C-alpha cells in the first residue's frame, strides 16, 4: 500500500512512497502549482513500512522497512557534509525472519524508533532498538502481534500498541504493568494533537472511535462503509477534523469531532482514484494526494458558506475567518441587468412623472426596449383624441365591435368611403393624421425621412399605389443595393390568371431575407378573400396588420380575427396589445402576464393609472402592485420619491385614502380642534394648550398664512408641548424637556 | 456580471450564519466560540463594530433580524435546547425572554411577515415546529405558545410564505434531514385554516426522496404562483400554482447538477429573479431566468 509522507520540516518538498522512493519540491499540481523532483533512491527492494526521521538534521533522511525485515535507514537529498554518516545505508538485522508491520520513532527523542513484527510464535514483536549515530533495548509482547503501535505525545514514558484482537498500553518505567481493553477495532490507533485524550481504531467498514480516560466502551460508533478503510488520521492544522479513506474511492470521508452530532461531510480531490492521502504538517487545510498515473494534485478540504443579499443587489458571504462581497458594481456597459437596478436607476431619472408629453418615457427608461416604446406611443396617443374631444380607453376591439355596414372588394383599380368606427382605429394605429384628413402623404413622408423604406413601401403599396411606390422603392434604394433587383419583379403584378409569373411567385417568396416584402408580395399572390399570409405573420408589428384589416376585411370576419389576435396577446405577455385590449379586465390579465414574465411593477402602477376608469382601479391586483412598488422604494431610503409618487397618484386615483395619525382634541369638550378667536377651541370658546417657553397660547389660522414655525409640536412620552421655533431653538443647547420637574430627553429618544 | 472583493472585518473564529437588517445596513455574525457581533456601516463605506457577546450554553447555529416597525430585535438558536430573543437599549443588548419548551436541539428559528403581527416559529429534532406570539408590541418579555405541529420525522429547516395579498392563507414549509434508508418524502407544507383555526397537511413533494439541508420561498411582487428552491444533493426550483385546505398543481422547472457536491444554503433576492448557492466545492454560484424562461447560470465566484 503505496502511501505518502510529508517531510517534517519542508513546507513545499513532499514524499511519495512508490515502487522507488520519491521526493518533489513545489507535476502541475493545480492551475498555478507545480512540484519538481529533487531525487530518486532504488536500493530498497519490497518495502512495506516507512519512516522519516525526526530530527531536522540530517534531512531527507527515512527509515524503511523491507519484506525480508531489513531497516536500513536511507538518506535521499544531495548530503555532503554528513554529521555522522555511520548509519548512511546501515542495517539492522532483527533475530528473527519475518516483515515489519508498523514502525514509529518517539515524539521525545529523535534517535528511538520502536517497531512492532509479524505475528512470530515464541519470539518478540515490538522493541525499542537505538539508532546511536545490534541487539534492541527493551523487547516486550509476548503472545501478541504488533498490528499497530504509537507514541505518547507528552508522556515521555509511555506508548500503546496493537494486538491481534485487543489493544494494550505500554510504559517505560514497567513492562509486564498494562490496561488490557478488548475492542473489534486495532488498526489506526493515533493522537489528535489538540486532544491527547482521544484515540481511534478501524475495523474493515466500520470505524471506531475511544477516550483515554475512559476506554472501556467506544464512545461513538460511524456507519459501516462498503469498501474497507485504508489508512486513518487526524488533521495538524485544523483543531477537530478526522478523516478515513478507501479503496477505488476518488471522494474520502471527512468528520469532525468538535460536537462535544459529528458533522458528516466528504471531499473529491479529482475525477480518478487516490491511492493515499496526507496532511501537510503547517500548510492550512491541505491535504497531498497521489494516483497511480504519476499524477498528483493537492487538494484542499473547505469550510462551509454562509449568505446573505441586500436591496441595494449586493451579496455578501463568509467563508471561515473571511467576508466577501460582490455585485455587479458597473461591472461594464452591456445589457441585461436585473430588473432591481433598472428600476432603481428609473426612479432616480423621474420614469413615468412626465405628464405634458408622454411619449418621453421610452427615452426616460434606459436603453431600447421595443414593447416600452409601443406602450408609451400608445398612451400618448390615447390622450390627444380626450384633449381634443371615456370610448377610447376600452380599446380596439370595443371600437370595432359596433361596427355595421360594409362590402368585400374583389376588383384592384389603383379611405374617406369607410365607417368612423374603423377611422378611429386607423388613428390610433397612427397610419392617419387625426382628423377628416384623406391622405397617407404625410405618414409615408415621415417614414421615408427616418430611412426606413421598404416599410414604408409595404405601407404605401396597401392602399393601392404600386407606381406611386415604384419610385419610393427604386428612388431611395442606390445609396447604402439590391433593392433595384428586388422590385424589378414588382412591375409585373395585378390580378391576372394561372400564368408565369403568380405562379411562382408565391413559391420562392421565402428565400427573401426581410419580412416587409415578403408580405408585400404576400398580399398581390392570394385568392381574393384569404388573407392568411398578410395577417399572420409575427415579424410584422401589430400596428401595421390590424390597420390592413381594418381596412380590408369584412365586418364579420373582422371580429373574429380580433379575438383570436387578442387571445393571443393575452396568453403571451406582449405589451403591444394594449392597443387591442386596452384599460379594461382585459388589460389586467395582460399586465399581470407581463409581470410573472419580467417583474416589472413599475411600468404596470405608472401605466394603470394613466387614466384608467373606476371600475378597474378597483381591481384588487393593481393595488398589490401599487403598494409593492411604494415598498421598494422605502427599502431603498428613497423616501421624497415615495412622496413625490403619493401626490400624482392621489390626484389621478381618489379612491384610495390617506395615511391616518393622530389629532389633537379640546380638553374642556374632547372634541377635534382640526378643520371667532384664533386662540380659542371652535368648539367651546376655551382657552387651547400653551407653550412651554414663551407662555402664550398656541394657535393657527384657519404672502403665507400659516407659517412652519408656528405649528403644535410634542413629545410622544411625556405629553409636553409648545412651538416649532420656540424648541428647535430649545433643543440646540439643552437635553432635557423645558417643562420644570421632567426627565425626558425628548430629543434622543429618536435618533 | 459580478465581481468579488474582500471585507476589512477581523473575526477570531469561524463563522456560522450571517445575516442583514431590512435596509441594509447592520449585519450580525456568530462564531464558534459563542459569540454574536452587530456591524455597522458608514458614509464612507467601511464597517464598524458596535456590540459583542457571549450568549448560550453550548453552541450557537443561527442568528436572524426582525422588521424596524417593532424596534431593534435578534433571535437566536443553540444546541441547548434554547432560543432566546435579544433588543439594543441605547449601546447593550439586553436579554427579553428564552423559549425552553423544547425537549432537543433547536436546528433554525425565524421571524414571521409583518402584517400578522410579531410572531416567531422554531423547529427541532425530535419532530415538532412550534409557534409564538406576543400580543403587546411594548413589552417583549411576554411570549405566548399557539400551536404545534408534529412532523413524524428530523425537522432541519424552515421557511414562511412572505405573500401579503388578502387571497393567500399563512403557509409554512418544513425539511427533513434523515438518511433513513427509505422512500419517504422529505418535504412537506403547512397551511392555515381560517375557519378552525389550526394548522392542516396541504401538499408533499413526494419526488424529494433524498436529505434535504435548506429550503427557501422567494418574495411574491404581485405574481400568480409561488416559487419554492431546495438544497440536495442537487438544485431544484418548484412552482406551486392555486386552484378544506387548497389544492395545487406542483410543476418542476430547474434541476442543476454542476456543484458535483452537496449543497447547503440558497437564498433569494428582493424581486425574487436571482439564486444564490453554497455547495461542499467552497465556490458560489448566481442563477437567472432567460427571455425563453429557462433557468441559466450567471456567475461563478470562488471563495
Ligand atoms: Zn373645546
Ligand atoms: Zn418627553
Ligand atoms: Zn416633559
Ligand atoms: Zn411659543
Amino acid at each position: 500500500k503505496p502511501d505518502i509522507l510529508w517531510a517534517p520540516h519542508h513546507v513545499d518538498r513532499f514524499v511519495v512512497c512508490d515502487s522507488e522512493l520519491s521526493l518533489y519540491h513545489v507535476l502541475r499540481l493545480s492551475e498555478d502549482s507545480a512540484a519538481t523532483l529533487l531525487s530518486i533512491n532504488s536500493d530498497t527492494p519490497y518495502m512495506k513500512c516507512v519512516a522519516w526521521y525526526l530530527n531536522y538534521d540530517p534531512e531527507c533522511l527515512l527509515a524503511v522497512g523491507q519484506a525480508n525485515g531489513r531497516v536500513v535507514l536511507t538518506s535521499l537529498g544531495q548530503d555532503h557534509n554528513s554529521k555522522f554518516k555511520d548509519l548512511i545505508g546501515k542495517e539492522f538485522v532483527p533475530k528473527h525472519a519475518r516483515q515489519c508491520n508498523t514502525l514509529a520513532w518517539n515524539p521525545l527523542d529523535s534517535n528511538w524508533l520502536a517497531a512492532g513484527l509479524d505475528k512470530h510464535r515464541a519470539d518478540f514483536s515490538v522493541l525499542i532498538w537505538d539508532i546511536c549515530s545490534t541487539k534492541p533495548l527493551y523487547e516486550l509482547g509476548q503472545n501478541d502481534a504488533c498490528l499497530s503501535l504509537c507514541w505518547l505525545p507528552r508522556d515521555q514514558k509511555l506508548l500503546l500498541a496493537g494486538m491481534h484482537r485487543n489493544l494494550a498500553i505500554f510504559d517505560l518505567r514497567n513492562t509486564s504493568q498494562k490496561m488490557f481493553v478488548n475492542t473489534k477495532a486495532v488498526q489506526g490507533v493515533t493522537v489528535d494533537p489538540y486532544f491527547h485524550d482521544r484515540v481511534a481504531s478501524f475495523y474493515e467498514g466500520q470505524v471506531a472511535i475511544w477516550d483515554l480516560r475512559k476506554f472501556e466502551k467506544p464512545v461513538l460508533t460511524l456507519t459501516e462503509q462498503p469498501k474497507p478503510l485504508t489508512k486513518v488520521a487526524w488533521c495538524p492544522t485544523r483543531t477537530g477534523l478526522l478523516a478515513t479513506l478507501t479503496r477505488d474511492s476518488n471522494i474520502i470521508r471527512l468528520y469532525d469531532m468538535q460536537h462535544t452530532t459529528i458533522i458528516e461531510r466528504s471531499v473529491q480531490p479529482c475525477d480518478n482514484y487516490i491511492a493515499s492521502f496526507a496532511w501537510h504538517p503547517t500548510s492550512q487545510n491541505r491535504m497531498i494526494v497521489v494516483t497511480p498515473n504519476r499524477t498528483m494534485s493537492d487538494f484542499t478540504v473547505f469550510e462551509r458558506i454562509s449568505l446573505a443579499w441586500s436591496p441595494i443587489t449586493s451579496l455578501m458571504w463568509a467563508c471561515g475567518r473571511h467576508l466577501y462581497e460582490c455585485t455587479e458594481e458597473e461591472n461594464d456597459n452591456s445589457l441585461e441587468k436585473d430588473i432591481a437596478t433598472k428600476m432603481r436607476l428609473r426612479a432616480l431619472s423621474r420614469y413615468g412623472l412626465d405628464t405634458e408629453q408622454v411619449w418621453r418615457n421610452h427615452i426616460l427608461a434606459g436603453n431600447e426596449d421595443p414593447q416600452l416604446k409601443s406602450l408609451w406611443y400608445t398612451l400618448h396617443f390615447m390622450k390627444q383624441y380626450t384633449e381634443d374631444m371615456s370610448l377610447v380607453y376600452a380599446g380596439i376591439k370595443s371600437i370595432v365591435k359596433s361596427s355595421l355596414g360594409m362590402v368585400e372588394s374583389s376588383r384592384h383599380n389603383w379611405i374617406q368611403n369607410l365607417n368612423e368606427e374603423r377611422i378611429l382605429a386607423l388613428q390610433l394605429c397612427g397610419w392617419i393624421k387625426k382628423g377628416t384628413d384623406v391622405d397617407v402623404g404625410p405618414f409615408l413622408n415621415s417614414l421615408v425621412q427616418e430611412g426606413e423604406w421598404e416599410r414604408a413601401a409595404a405601407v404605401a403599396l396597401f392602399n393601392l399605389d404600386i407606381r406611386r411606390a415604384i419610385q419610393i422603392l427604386n428612388e431611395g434604394a442606390s445609396s447604402e443595393l439590391n433593392l433595384n433587383v428586388v422590385a424589378m419583379a414588382l412591375s409585373g403584378y395585378t390580378d391576372e390568371k394561372n400564368s408565369l409569373w403568380r405562379e411562382m411567385c408565391s413559391t420562392l417568396r421565402l428565400q427573401l431575407n426581410n419580412p416587409y416584402l415578403c408580405v408585400m408580395f404576400a398580399f398581390l399572390t392570394s385568392e381574393t378573400g384569404s388573407y392568411d399570409g398578410v395577417l399572420y405573420e409575427n415579424k410584422v408589428a401589430v400596428r401595421d396588420r390590424v390597420a390592413f384589416a381594418c381596412k380590408f376585411l369584412s365586418d364579420t370576419q373582422l371580429n373574429r380575427y380580433i379575438e383570436k389576435l387578442t387571445n393571443e396577446m393575452k396568453e403571451a405577455g406582449n405589451l403591444e396589445g394594449i392597443l387591442l385590449t386596452g384599460l379594461t379586465k382585459d388589460g389586467v390579465d395582460l399586465m399581470e402576464s407581463y409581470v410573472d414574465r419580467t417583474g416589472d411593477v413599475q411600468t404596470a402602477s405608472y401605466c394603470m393609472l394613466q387614466g384608467s376608469p373606476l371600475d378597474v382601479l378597483k381591481d384588487e391586483r393593481v393595488q398589490y402592485w401599487i403598494e409593492n412598488y411604494r415598498n421598494l422604494l422605502d427599502a431603498w431610503r428613497f423616501w421624497h420619491k415615495r412622496a413625490e409618487f403619493d401626490i400624482h397618484r392621489s390626484k389621478l386615483d381618489p379612491s384610495s385614502k390617506p395615511l391616518a395619525q393622530v389629532f389633537v382634541s379640546c380638553n374642556f369638550c374632547g372634541k377635534s380642534i382640526s378643520y371667532s378667536k384664533v386662540t380659542s377651541c371652535p368648539g367651546c370658546r376655551k382657552p387651547l394648550p400653551r407653550c412651554a417657553l414663551c407662555l402664550i397660547n398656541m394657535g393657527t389660522p384657519v404672502k403665507k398664512l400659516a407659517q412652519f414655525n408656528n405649528w403644535f409640536t410634542w413629545c410622544h412620552n411625556c405629553r409636553h408641548g409648545g412651538h416649532a421655533g420656540h424648541m428647535l431653538s430649545w433643543f440646540r443647547d439643552h437635553a432635557e424637556c423645558p417643562v420644570s420637574a421632567c426627565t425626558c430627553k425628548c430629543m434622543q429618544l429618536d435618533t | 456580471m459580478f465581481v468579488a472583493r474582500s471585507i476589512a472585518a477581523d473575526h477570531k473564529d469561524l463563522i456560522h450564519d450571517v445575516s442583514f437588517d431590512f435596509h441594509g445596513r447592520r449585519m450580525a455574525t456568530c462564531s464558534s466560540d459563542q459569540s454574536v457581533k452587530v456591524w455597522d456601516k458608514s458614509e464612507s463605506g467601511d464597517w464598524h463594530c458596535t456590540a459583542s457577546w457571549k450568549t448560550h450554553s453550548g453552541s450557537v447555529w443561527r442568528v436572524t433580524w426582525a422588521h424596524p416597525e417593532f424596534g431593534q430585535v435578534l433571535a437566536s438558536c443553540s444546541f441547548d435546547r434554547t432560543a432566546a430573543v435579544w433588543e439594543e437599549i441605547v449601546s447593550h443588548w439586553v436579554k427579553r425572554t428564552t423559549l425552553v419548551d423544547s425537549r432537543t436541539s433547536v436546528t433554525d428559528v425565524k421571524f414571521a411577515p409583518k402584517h400578522m403581527g410579531l410572531m416567531l416559529a422554531t423547529c427541532s429534532a425530535d419532530g415538532i415546529v412550534r409557534i409564538y406570539e406576543a400580543p403587546d408590541v411594548m413589552n417583549l418579555s411576554q411570549w405566548s405558545l399557539q400551536h404545534e405541529i408534529s412532523c413524524k420525522l428530523s425537522c432541519s429547516c424552515i421557511s414562511w410564505n412572505p405573500s401579503s395579498s388578502r387571497a393567500h392563507s399563512p403557509m409554512i414549509a418544513v425539511g427533513s434531514d434523515d438518511s433513513s434508508p427509505n422512500a419517504m418524502a422529505k418535504v412537506q407544507i403547512f397551511e392555515y385554516n381560517e375557519n378552525t383555526r389550526k394548522y392542516a397537511k396541504a401538499e408533499t413533494l413526494m419526488t424529494v426522496t433524498d436529505p434535504v439541508h435548506d429550503i427557501a420561498f422567494a418574495p411574491n411582487l404581485g405574481r400568480s404562483f409561488h416559487i419554492l428552491a431546495i438544497a440536495t444533493k442537487d438544485v431544484r426550483i418548484f412552482t406551486l400554482k392555486p386552484v378544506g385546505p387548497t389544492k395545487f398543481e406542483i410543476h418542476i422547472v430547474a434541476q442543476f447538477d454542476n456543484h458535483n457536491s452537496q449543497v447547503w444554503r440558497v437564498s433569494w433576492n428582493i424581486t425574487g429573479t436571482v439564486l444564490a448557492s453554497s455547495g461542499d466545492d467552497g465556490c458560489v454560484r448566481l442563477w437567472k431566468a432567460n427571455y425563453m424562461d429557462n433557468w441559466k447560470c450567471t456567475g461563478i465566484l470562488k471563495g
